[PDB]
């Protein structure tokens, strides 16, 4: 519940190491004695797991991932370790898997259960008339929406006396494939050499629950016991590891089990082992994979002329919506990061365009129809709003793509006498047109009256002024209202608008002028002509660029130099090796130039012995007298 | 016409952790895309129709710097609804909660006013008990 | 005609991946970064064919 701890104390992260364990049957197939591969999420060799213990004041419990699947070991002498809350988030709101048994049956509930802030287990009563009596059973708060109850064949709860020995050493292997939580154990009983749990295992399936759920978190339902604030916790430990995608090699007996059990990437050898499908390497130099010259990182050249933004935004000749001065813009560096940093906008309103890829993406025929009007015609230019404007003189068609922008300039625009020259119009004779200046000049005729001119009788004159007064309300501003409208994808891209610093010497992965190019960027020597830019190999690649931003010669060599070369004797012999890779310099990382690529591991002599593990170049190798692996020139003979 | 609905409100005390909704309806989705300018302009007893938190079709937020801190908006885009989870409200976040609408793509510092924004939805309550 | 027979298979082995074998592109990454990887797998399929 929330009874805090009295023998909580922060213990180290003391970070042993699983030697030999991490070795689990797959599925159901048998074999007769063959080296069998595969690879899989595995608890990989001699890395790093989490030593866990308990003990008088140190007894703690770690909530701990579930993320890819776990290992877990466990060194008991009285059953220390009880159950498991296998929660995904430990929330009540999801489902938390909980695994519990009290030398009864084995209870799986996939329920929600609420985490307590101090959940615990124990046995206390030990002097007389124990019978293994549980402390609490209040490991939860809430008790709902199940799933599937579940309850399997108990396992060995050891309630017999098995004190000394780590015989009581449980390989628990957990994960989940496909809604598959997994058992994947195999109790071995130790024999006891030295104290310390080390040899080859080999663990089985118990049961699976397909249930399909995720589970990301887990702790461990521990035990207290004196040899827990009135009962402390006795001296029994275990260990944590992960699972981790290895390439294994198992070794079958007659029988059933495993019999070896070969990582990979453990050392180059077991992986010359992984290769030739066999555990006994025979005399020779080899070949295991490849090597690879890592990309180190990126250079990326932006484009840097101006579109009209500092003359067209801040003019001060502007237009009316009864003719608009549709600005023509084409080819030229759509600067729309100035576009952004203009604050002083009023109503800025984007309709079709890519905002996030504004000067990323480029358009093809931008049609900017600034005009200046009333302030409270703002709201009508719009697909989808219509009225004084928008069916009037100036139709943003359904089709429109395109911004609309706003900014006023009461300060200057507005006047005593007024800014009544810029004529808008107020009725309609016609269906109004999308993107067609209508400029009819004519008297719009309500009646039988002929008017041509005249106004009076049945002459009605829609073309009327602007009254900017200086002390103009909130609709009768004058805003310098822009819609920059565009074609989209009818042309290939001329009004179009960051770069990275430049980086010789090193296998990086630039991208110059379209092309993502990988390889060692050094400095040419040619005659690029200025619009010369990729120079061609005789194997008809890229061979010799230049920056599109800042004009400079380059050179490119490609990266990823040669494979992997393993020399090895025989394993009856000696299990010390030594690495080679095939022609290249070295750089990477004893460590000797050869001809035939830097090698590793060895010792050059000053003589020169008959040739029994070649190389290349004349160059053999042998293990000779401590003995190693020696590199020498081949003795060509007796001269005799 | 583009049309708007407006929930998620809720009767609590000073210092509520509820959610805002706003289901979208209407006709006209007047882009060739799915991302909008919206806002929940809330309208106090006593005060205007105010820009407290809205975002437009790339995500920049706007907030006020007096309800800074507690609220999150969220434009739930493969839905068209959008949310406010109204976290720890203070008695002056009381008020009458408008999403707005808008085809277009508006900046930090004009989500805020509510002078171009031409589809208005319903309203939610949210009283705030001091 | 020993190192020129040799030094044309290797010329025809390197001047067979410009070959667009029936693909997009000969060049990997324009049909792996362009289109529907559900269909720059069969055109890596002929490719690798
Ligand atoms: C384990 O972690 C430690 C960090 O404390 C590190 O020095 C060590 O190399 C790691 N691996 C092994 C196998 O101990
Ligand atoms: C899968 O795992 C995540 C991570 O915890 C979890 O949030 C989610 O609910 C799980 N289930 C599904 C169906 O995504
Ligand atoms: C054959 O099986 C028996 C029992 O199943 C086992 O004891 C024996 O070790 C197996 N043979 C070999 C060579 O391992
Ligand atoms: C490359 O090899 C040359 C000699 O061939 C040597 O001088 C140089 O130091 C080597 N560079 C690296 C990075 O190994
Ligand atoms: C071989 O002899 C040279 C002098 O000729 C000496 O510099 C070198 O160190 C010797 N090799 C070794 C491995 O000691």
């Amino acid at each position: 519940q929330c009874v805090n701890l009295t023998t909580r104390t922060q213990l180290p992260p003391a970070y042993t190491n699983s030697f030999t364990r991490g070795v689990y049957y797959p599925d159901k197939v048998f074999r007769s004695s063959v080296l069998h591969s595969t690879q899989d999420l595995f608890l990989p060799f001699f890395s790093n797991v989490t030593w866990f213990h308990a003990i008088h004041k140190r007894f703690d419990n770690p909530v701990l991932p579930f993320n890819d699947g776990v290992y877990f070991a466990s060194t008991e002498k009285s059953n220390i370790i009880r159950g498991w809350i296998f929660g995904t988030t430990l929330d009540s709101k999801t489902q938390s898997l909980l695994i519990v048994n009290n030398a009864t049956n084995v209870v799986i509930k996939v329920c929600e259960f609420q985490f307590c802030n101090d959940p615990f287990l124990g046995v206390y009563y030990h002097k007389n008339n124990k019978s293994w009596m549980e402390s609490e059973f209040r490991v939860y708060s809430s008790a709902n929406n199940c799933t599937f109850e579940y309850v399997s064949q108990p396992f060995l709860m050891d309630l017999e006396g098995k004190q000394g020995n780590f015989k009581n050493l449980r390989e628990f292997v957990f994960k989940n494939i496909d809604g598959y939580f997994k058992i994947y154990s195999k109790h071995t009983p130790i024999n006891l050499v030295r104290d310390l749990p080390q040899g080859f295992s080999a663990l089985e399936p118990l049961v699976d629950l397909p249930i399909g759920i995720n589970i990301t978190r887990f702790q461990t339902l521990l035990a207290l016991h004196r040899s827990s604030s009135g009962w402390t916790a006795g001296a029994a430990a275990y260990y944590v590891g992960y699972l981790q995608p290895r390439t294994f090699l198992l070794k079958y007996n007659e029988n059933g089990t495993i019999t070896d059990a070969v990582d990979c990437a453990l050392d180059p050898l077991s992986e010359t082992k992984c290769t030739l499908k066999s555990f006994t390497v025979e005399k020779g130099i080899y070949q295991t994979s490849n090597f690879r010259v890592q990309p180190t990182e990126s250079i990326v050249r932006f484009p840097n002329n101006l579109c009209p933004f500092g003359e067209v935004f801040n003019a001060t000749r502007f237009a009316s919506v009864y003719a608009w001065n549709r600005k023509r813009i084409s080819n030229c560096v759509a600067d729309y990061s100035v576009l952004y940093n203009s604050a002083s906008f009023s109503t800025f309103k984007c309709y079709g365009v890519s905002p996030t890829k504004l000067n990323d993406l480029c358009f093809t025929n931008v049609y900017a129809d600034s005009f200046v009007i009333r302030g409270d015609e703002v709201r009508q230019i719009a697909p989808g709003q219509t009225g004084k404007i928008a069916d009037y003189n100036y139709k943003l068609p359904d089709d429109f793509t395109g911004c609309v922008i706003a900014w006023n300039s009461n300060n200057l625009d507005s006047k005593v006498g007024g800014n009544y020259n810029y004529l808008y119009r107020l009725f309609r004779k016609s269906n109004l047109k999308p993107f067609e200046r209508d400029i009819s000049t004519e008297i719009y005729q309500a009646g039988s009256t002929p008017c041509n001119g005249v106004e009076g009788f049945n002459c009605y004159f829609p073309l009327q002024s602007y009254g900017f007064q200086p002390t103009n309300g909130v609709g009768y501003q004058p805003y310098r209202v822009v819609v920059l409208s565009f074609e989209l994808l009818h042309a290939p891209a001329t009004v179009c608008g960051k770069s990275t610093n430049l980086v010789k010497n090193k296998c990086v992965n630039f991208n110059f002028n379209g092309l993502t190019g990988t390889g060692v960027l050094t400095e040419s020597n040619k005659k690029f002509l200025p619009f010369q830019q990729f120079g061609r190999d005789i194997a008809d690649t890229t061979d010799a660029v230049r920056d599109p931003q800042t004009l400079e010669i380059l050179d490119i060599t490609p990266c990823s130099f040669g494979g992997v070369s393993v020399i090895t004797p025989g394993t009856n012999t000696s299990n010390q090796v030594a690495v080679l890779y095939q022609d290249v310099n070295c750089t990477e990382v004893n460590v000797f130039q050869t001809r035939a690529g830097c090698l590793i591991g060895a010792e050059h002599v000053n003589n020169s012995y008959e040739c029994d593990i070649p190389i290349g170049a004349g160059i053999c190798a042998s293990y000779q007298t401590s003995q190693s692996i020696i590199a020498y020139t081949m003795s060509l003979g007796a001269e005799n | 016409q583009l049309q708007l609905v407006e929930s998620g409100g809720g009767s609590v005390q000073s210092g509520g952790s509820l959610r805002l909704s706003c289901a979208a309806s209407g006709y006209t989705y007047k882009t060739y895309y799915e991302t909008y300018s919206m806002g929940w302009f809330r309208q106090a007893p006593g005060k205007e129709r105010e820009g407290v938190a809205a975002i437009n079709s790339d995500g920049e937020t706007s907030y006020a710097d007096s309800v800074k801190g507690r609220f999150t908006i969220s434009q739930d885009n493969a839905k068209k609804t959008l949310y406010l989870q109204m976290n720890s409200l203070k008695p002056e976040d009381m008020g009458m909660y408008y999403c707005a609408a808008d085809p277009a793509w508006q900046p930090a510092f004009l989500l805020l006013r509510s002078s171009g924004y031409n589809y208005w939805g319903q309203g939610t309550q949210v009283t705030v008990s001091s | 005609d020993v190192v020129n027979q040799n030094a044309q298979a290797l010329n025809t082995l390197v001047k067979q991946l410009s070959s667009n074998f029936g693909a997009i592109s000969s060049v990997l990454n324009d049909i792996l970064s362009r289109l529907d990887p559900p269909e720059a797998e069969v055109q890596i399929d002929r490719l690798i064919t």
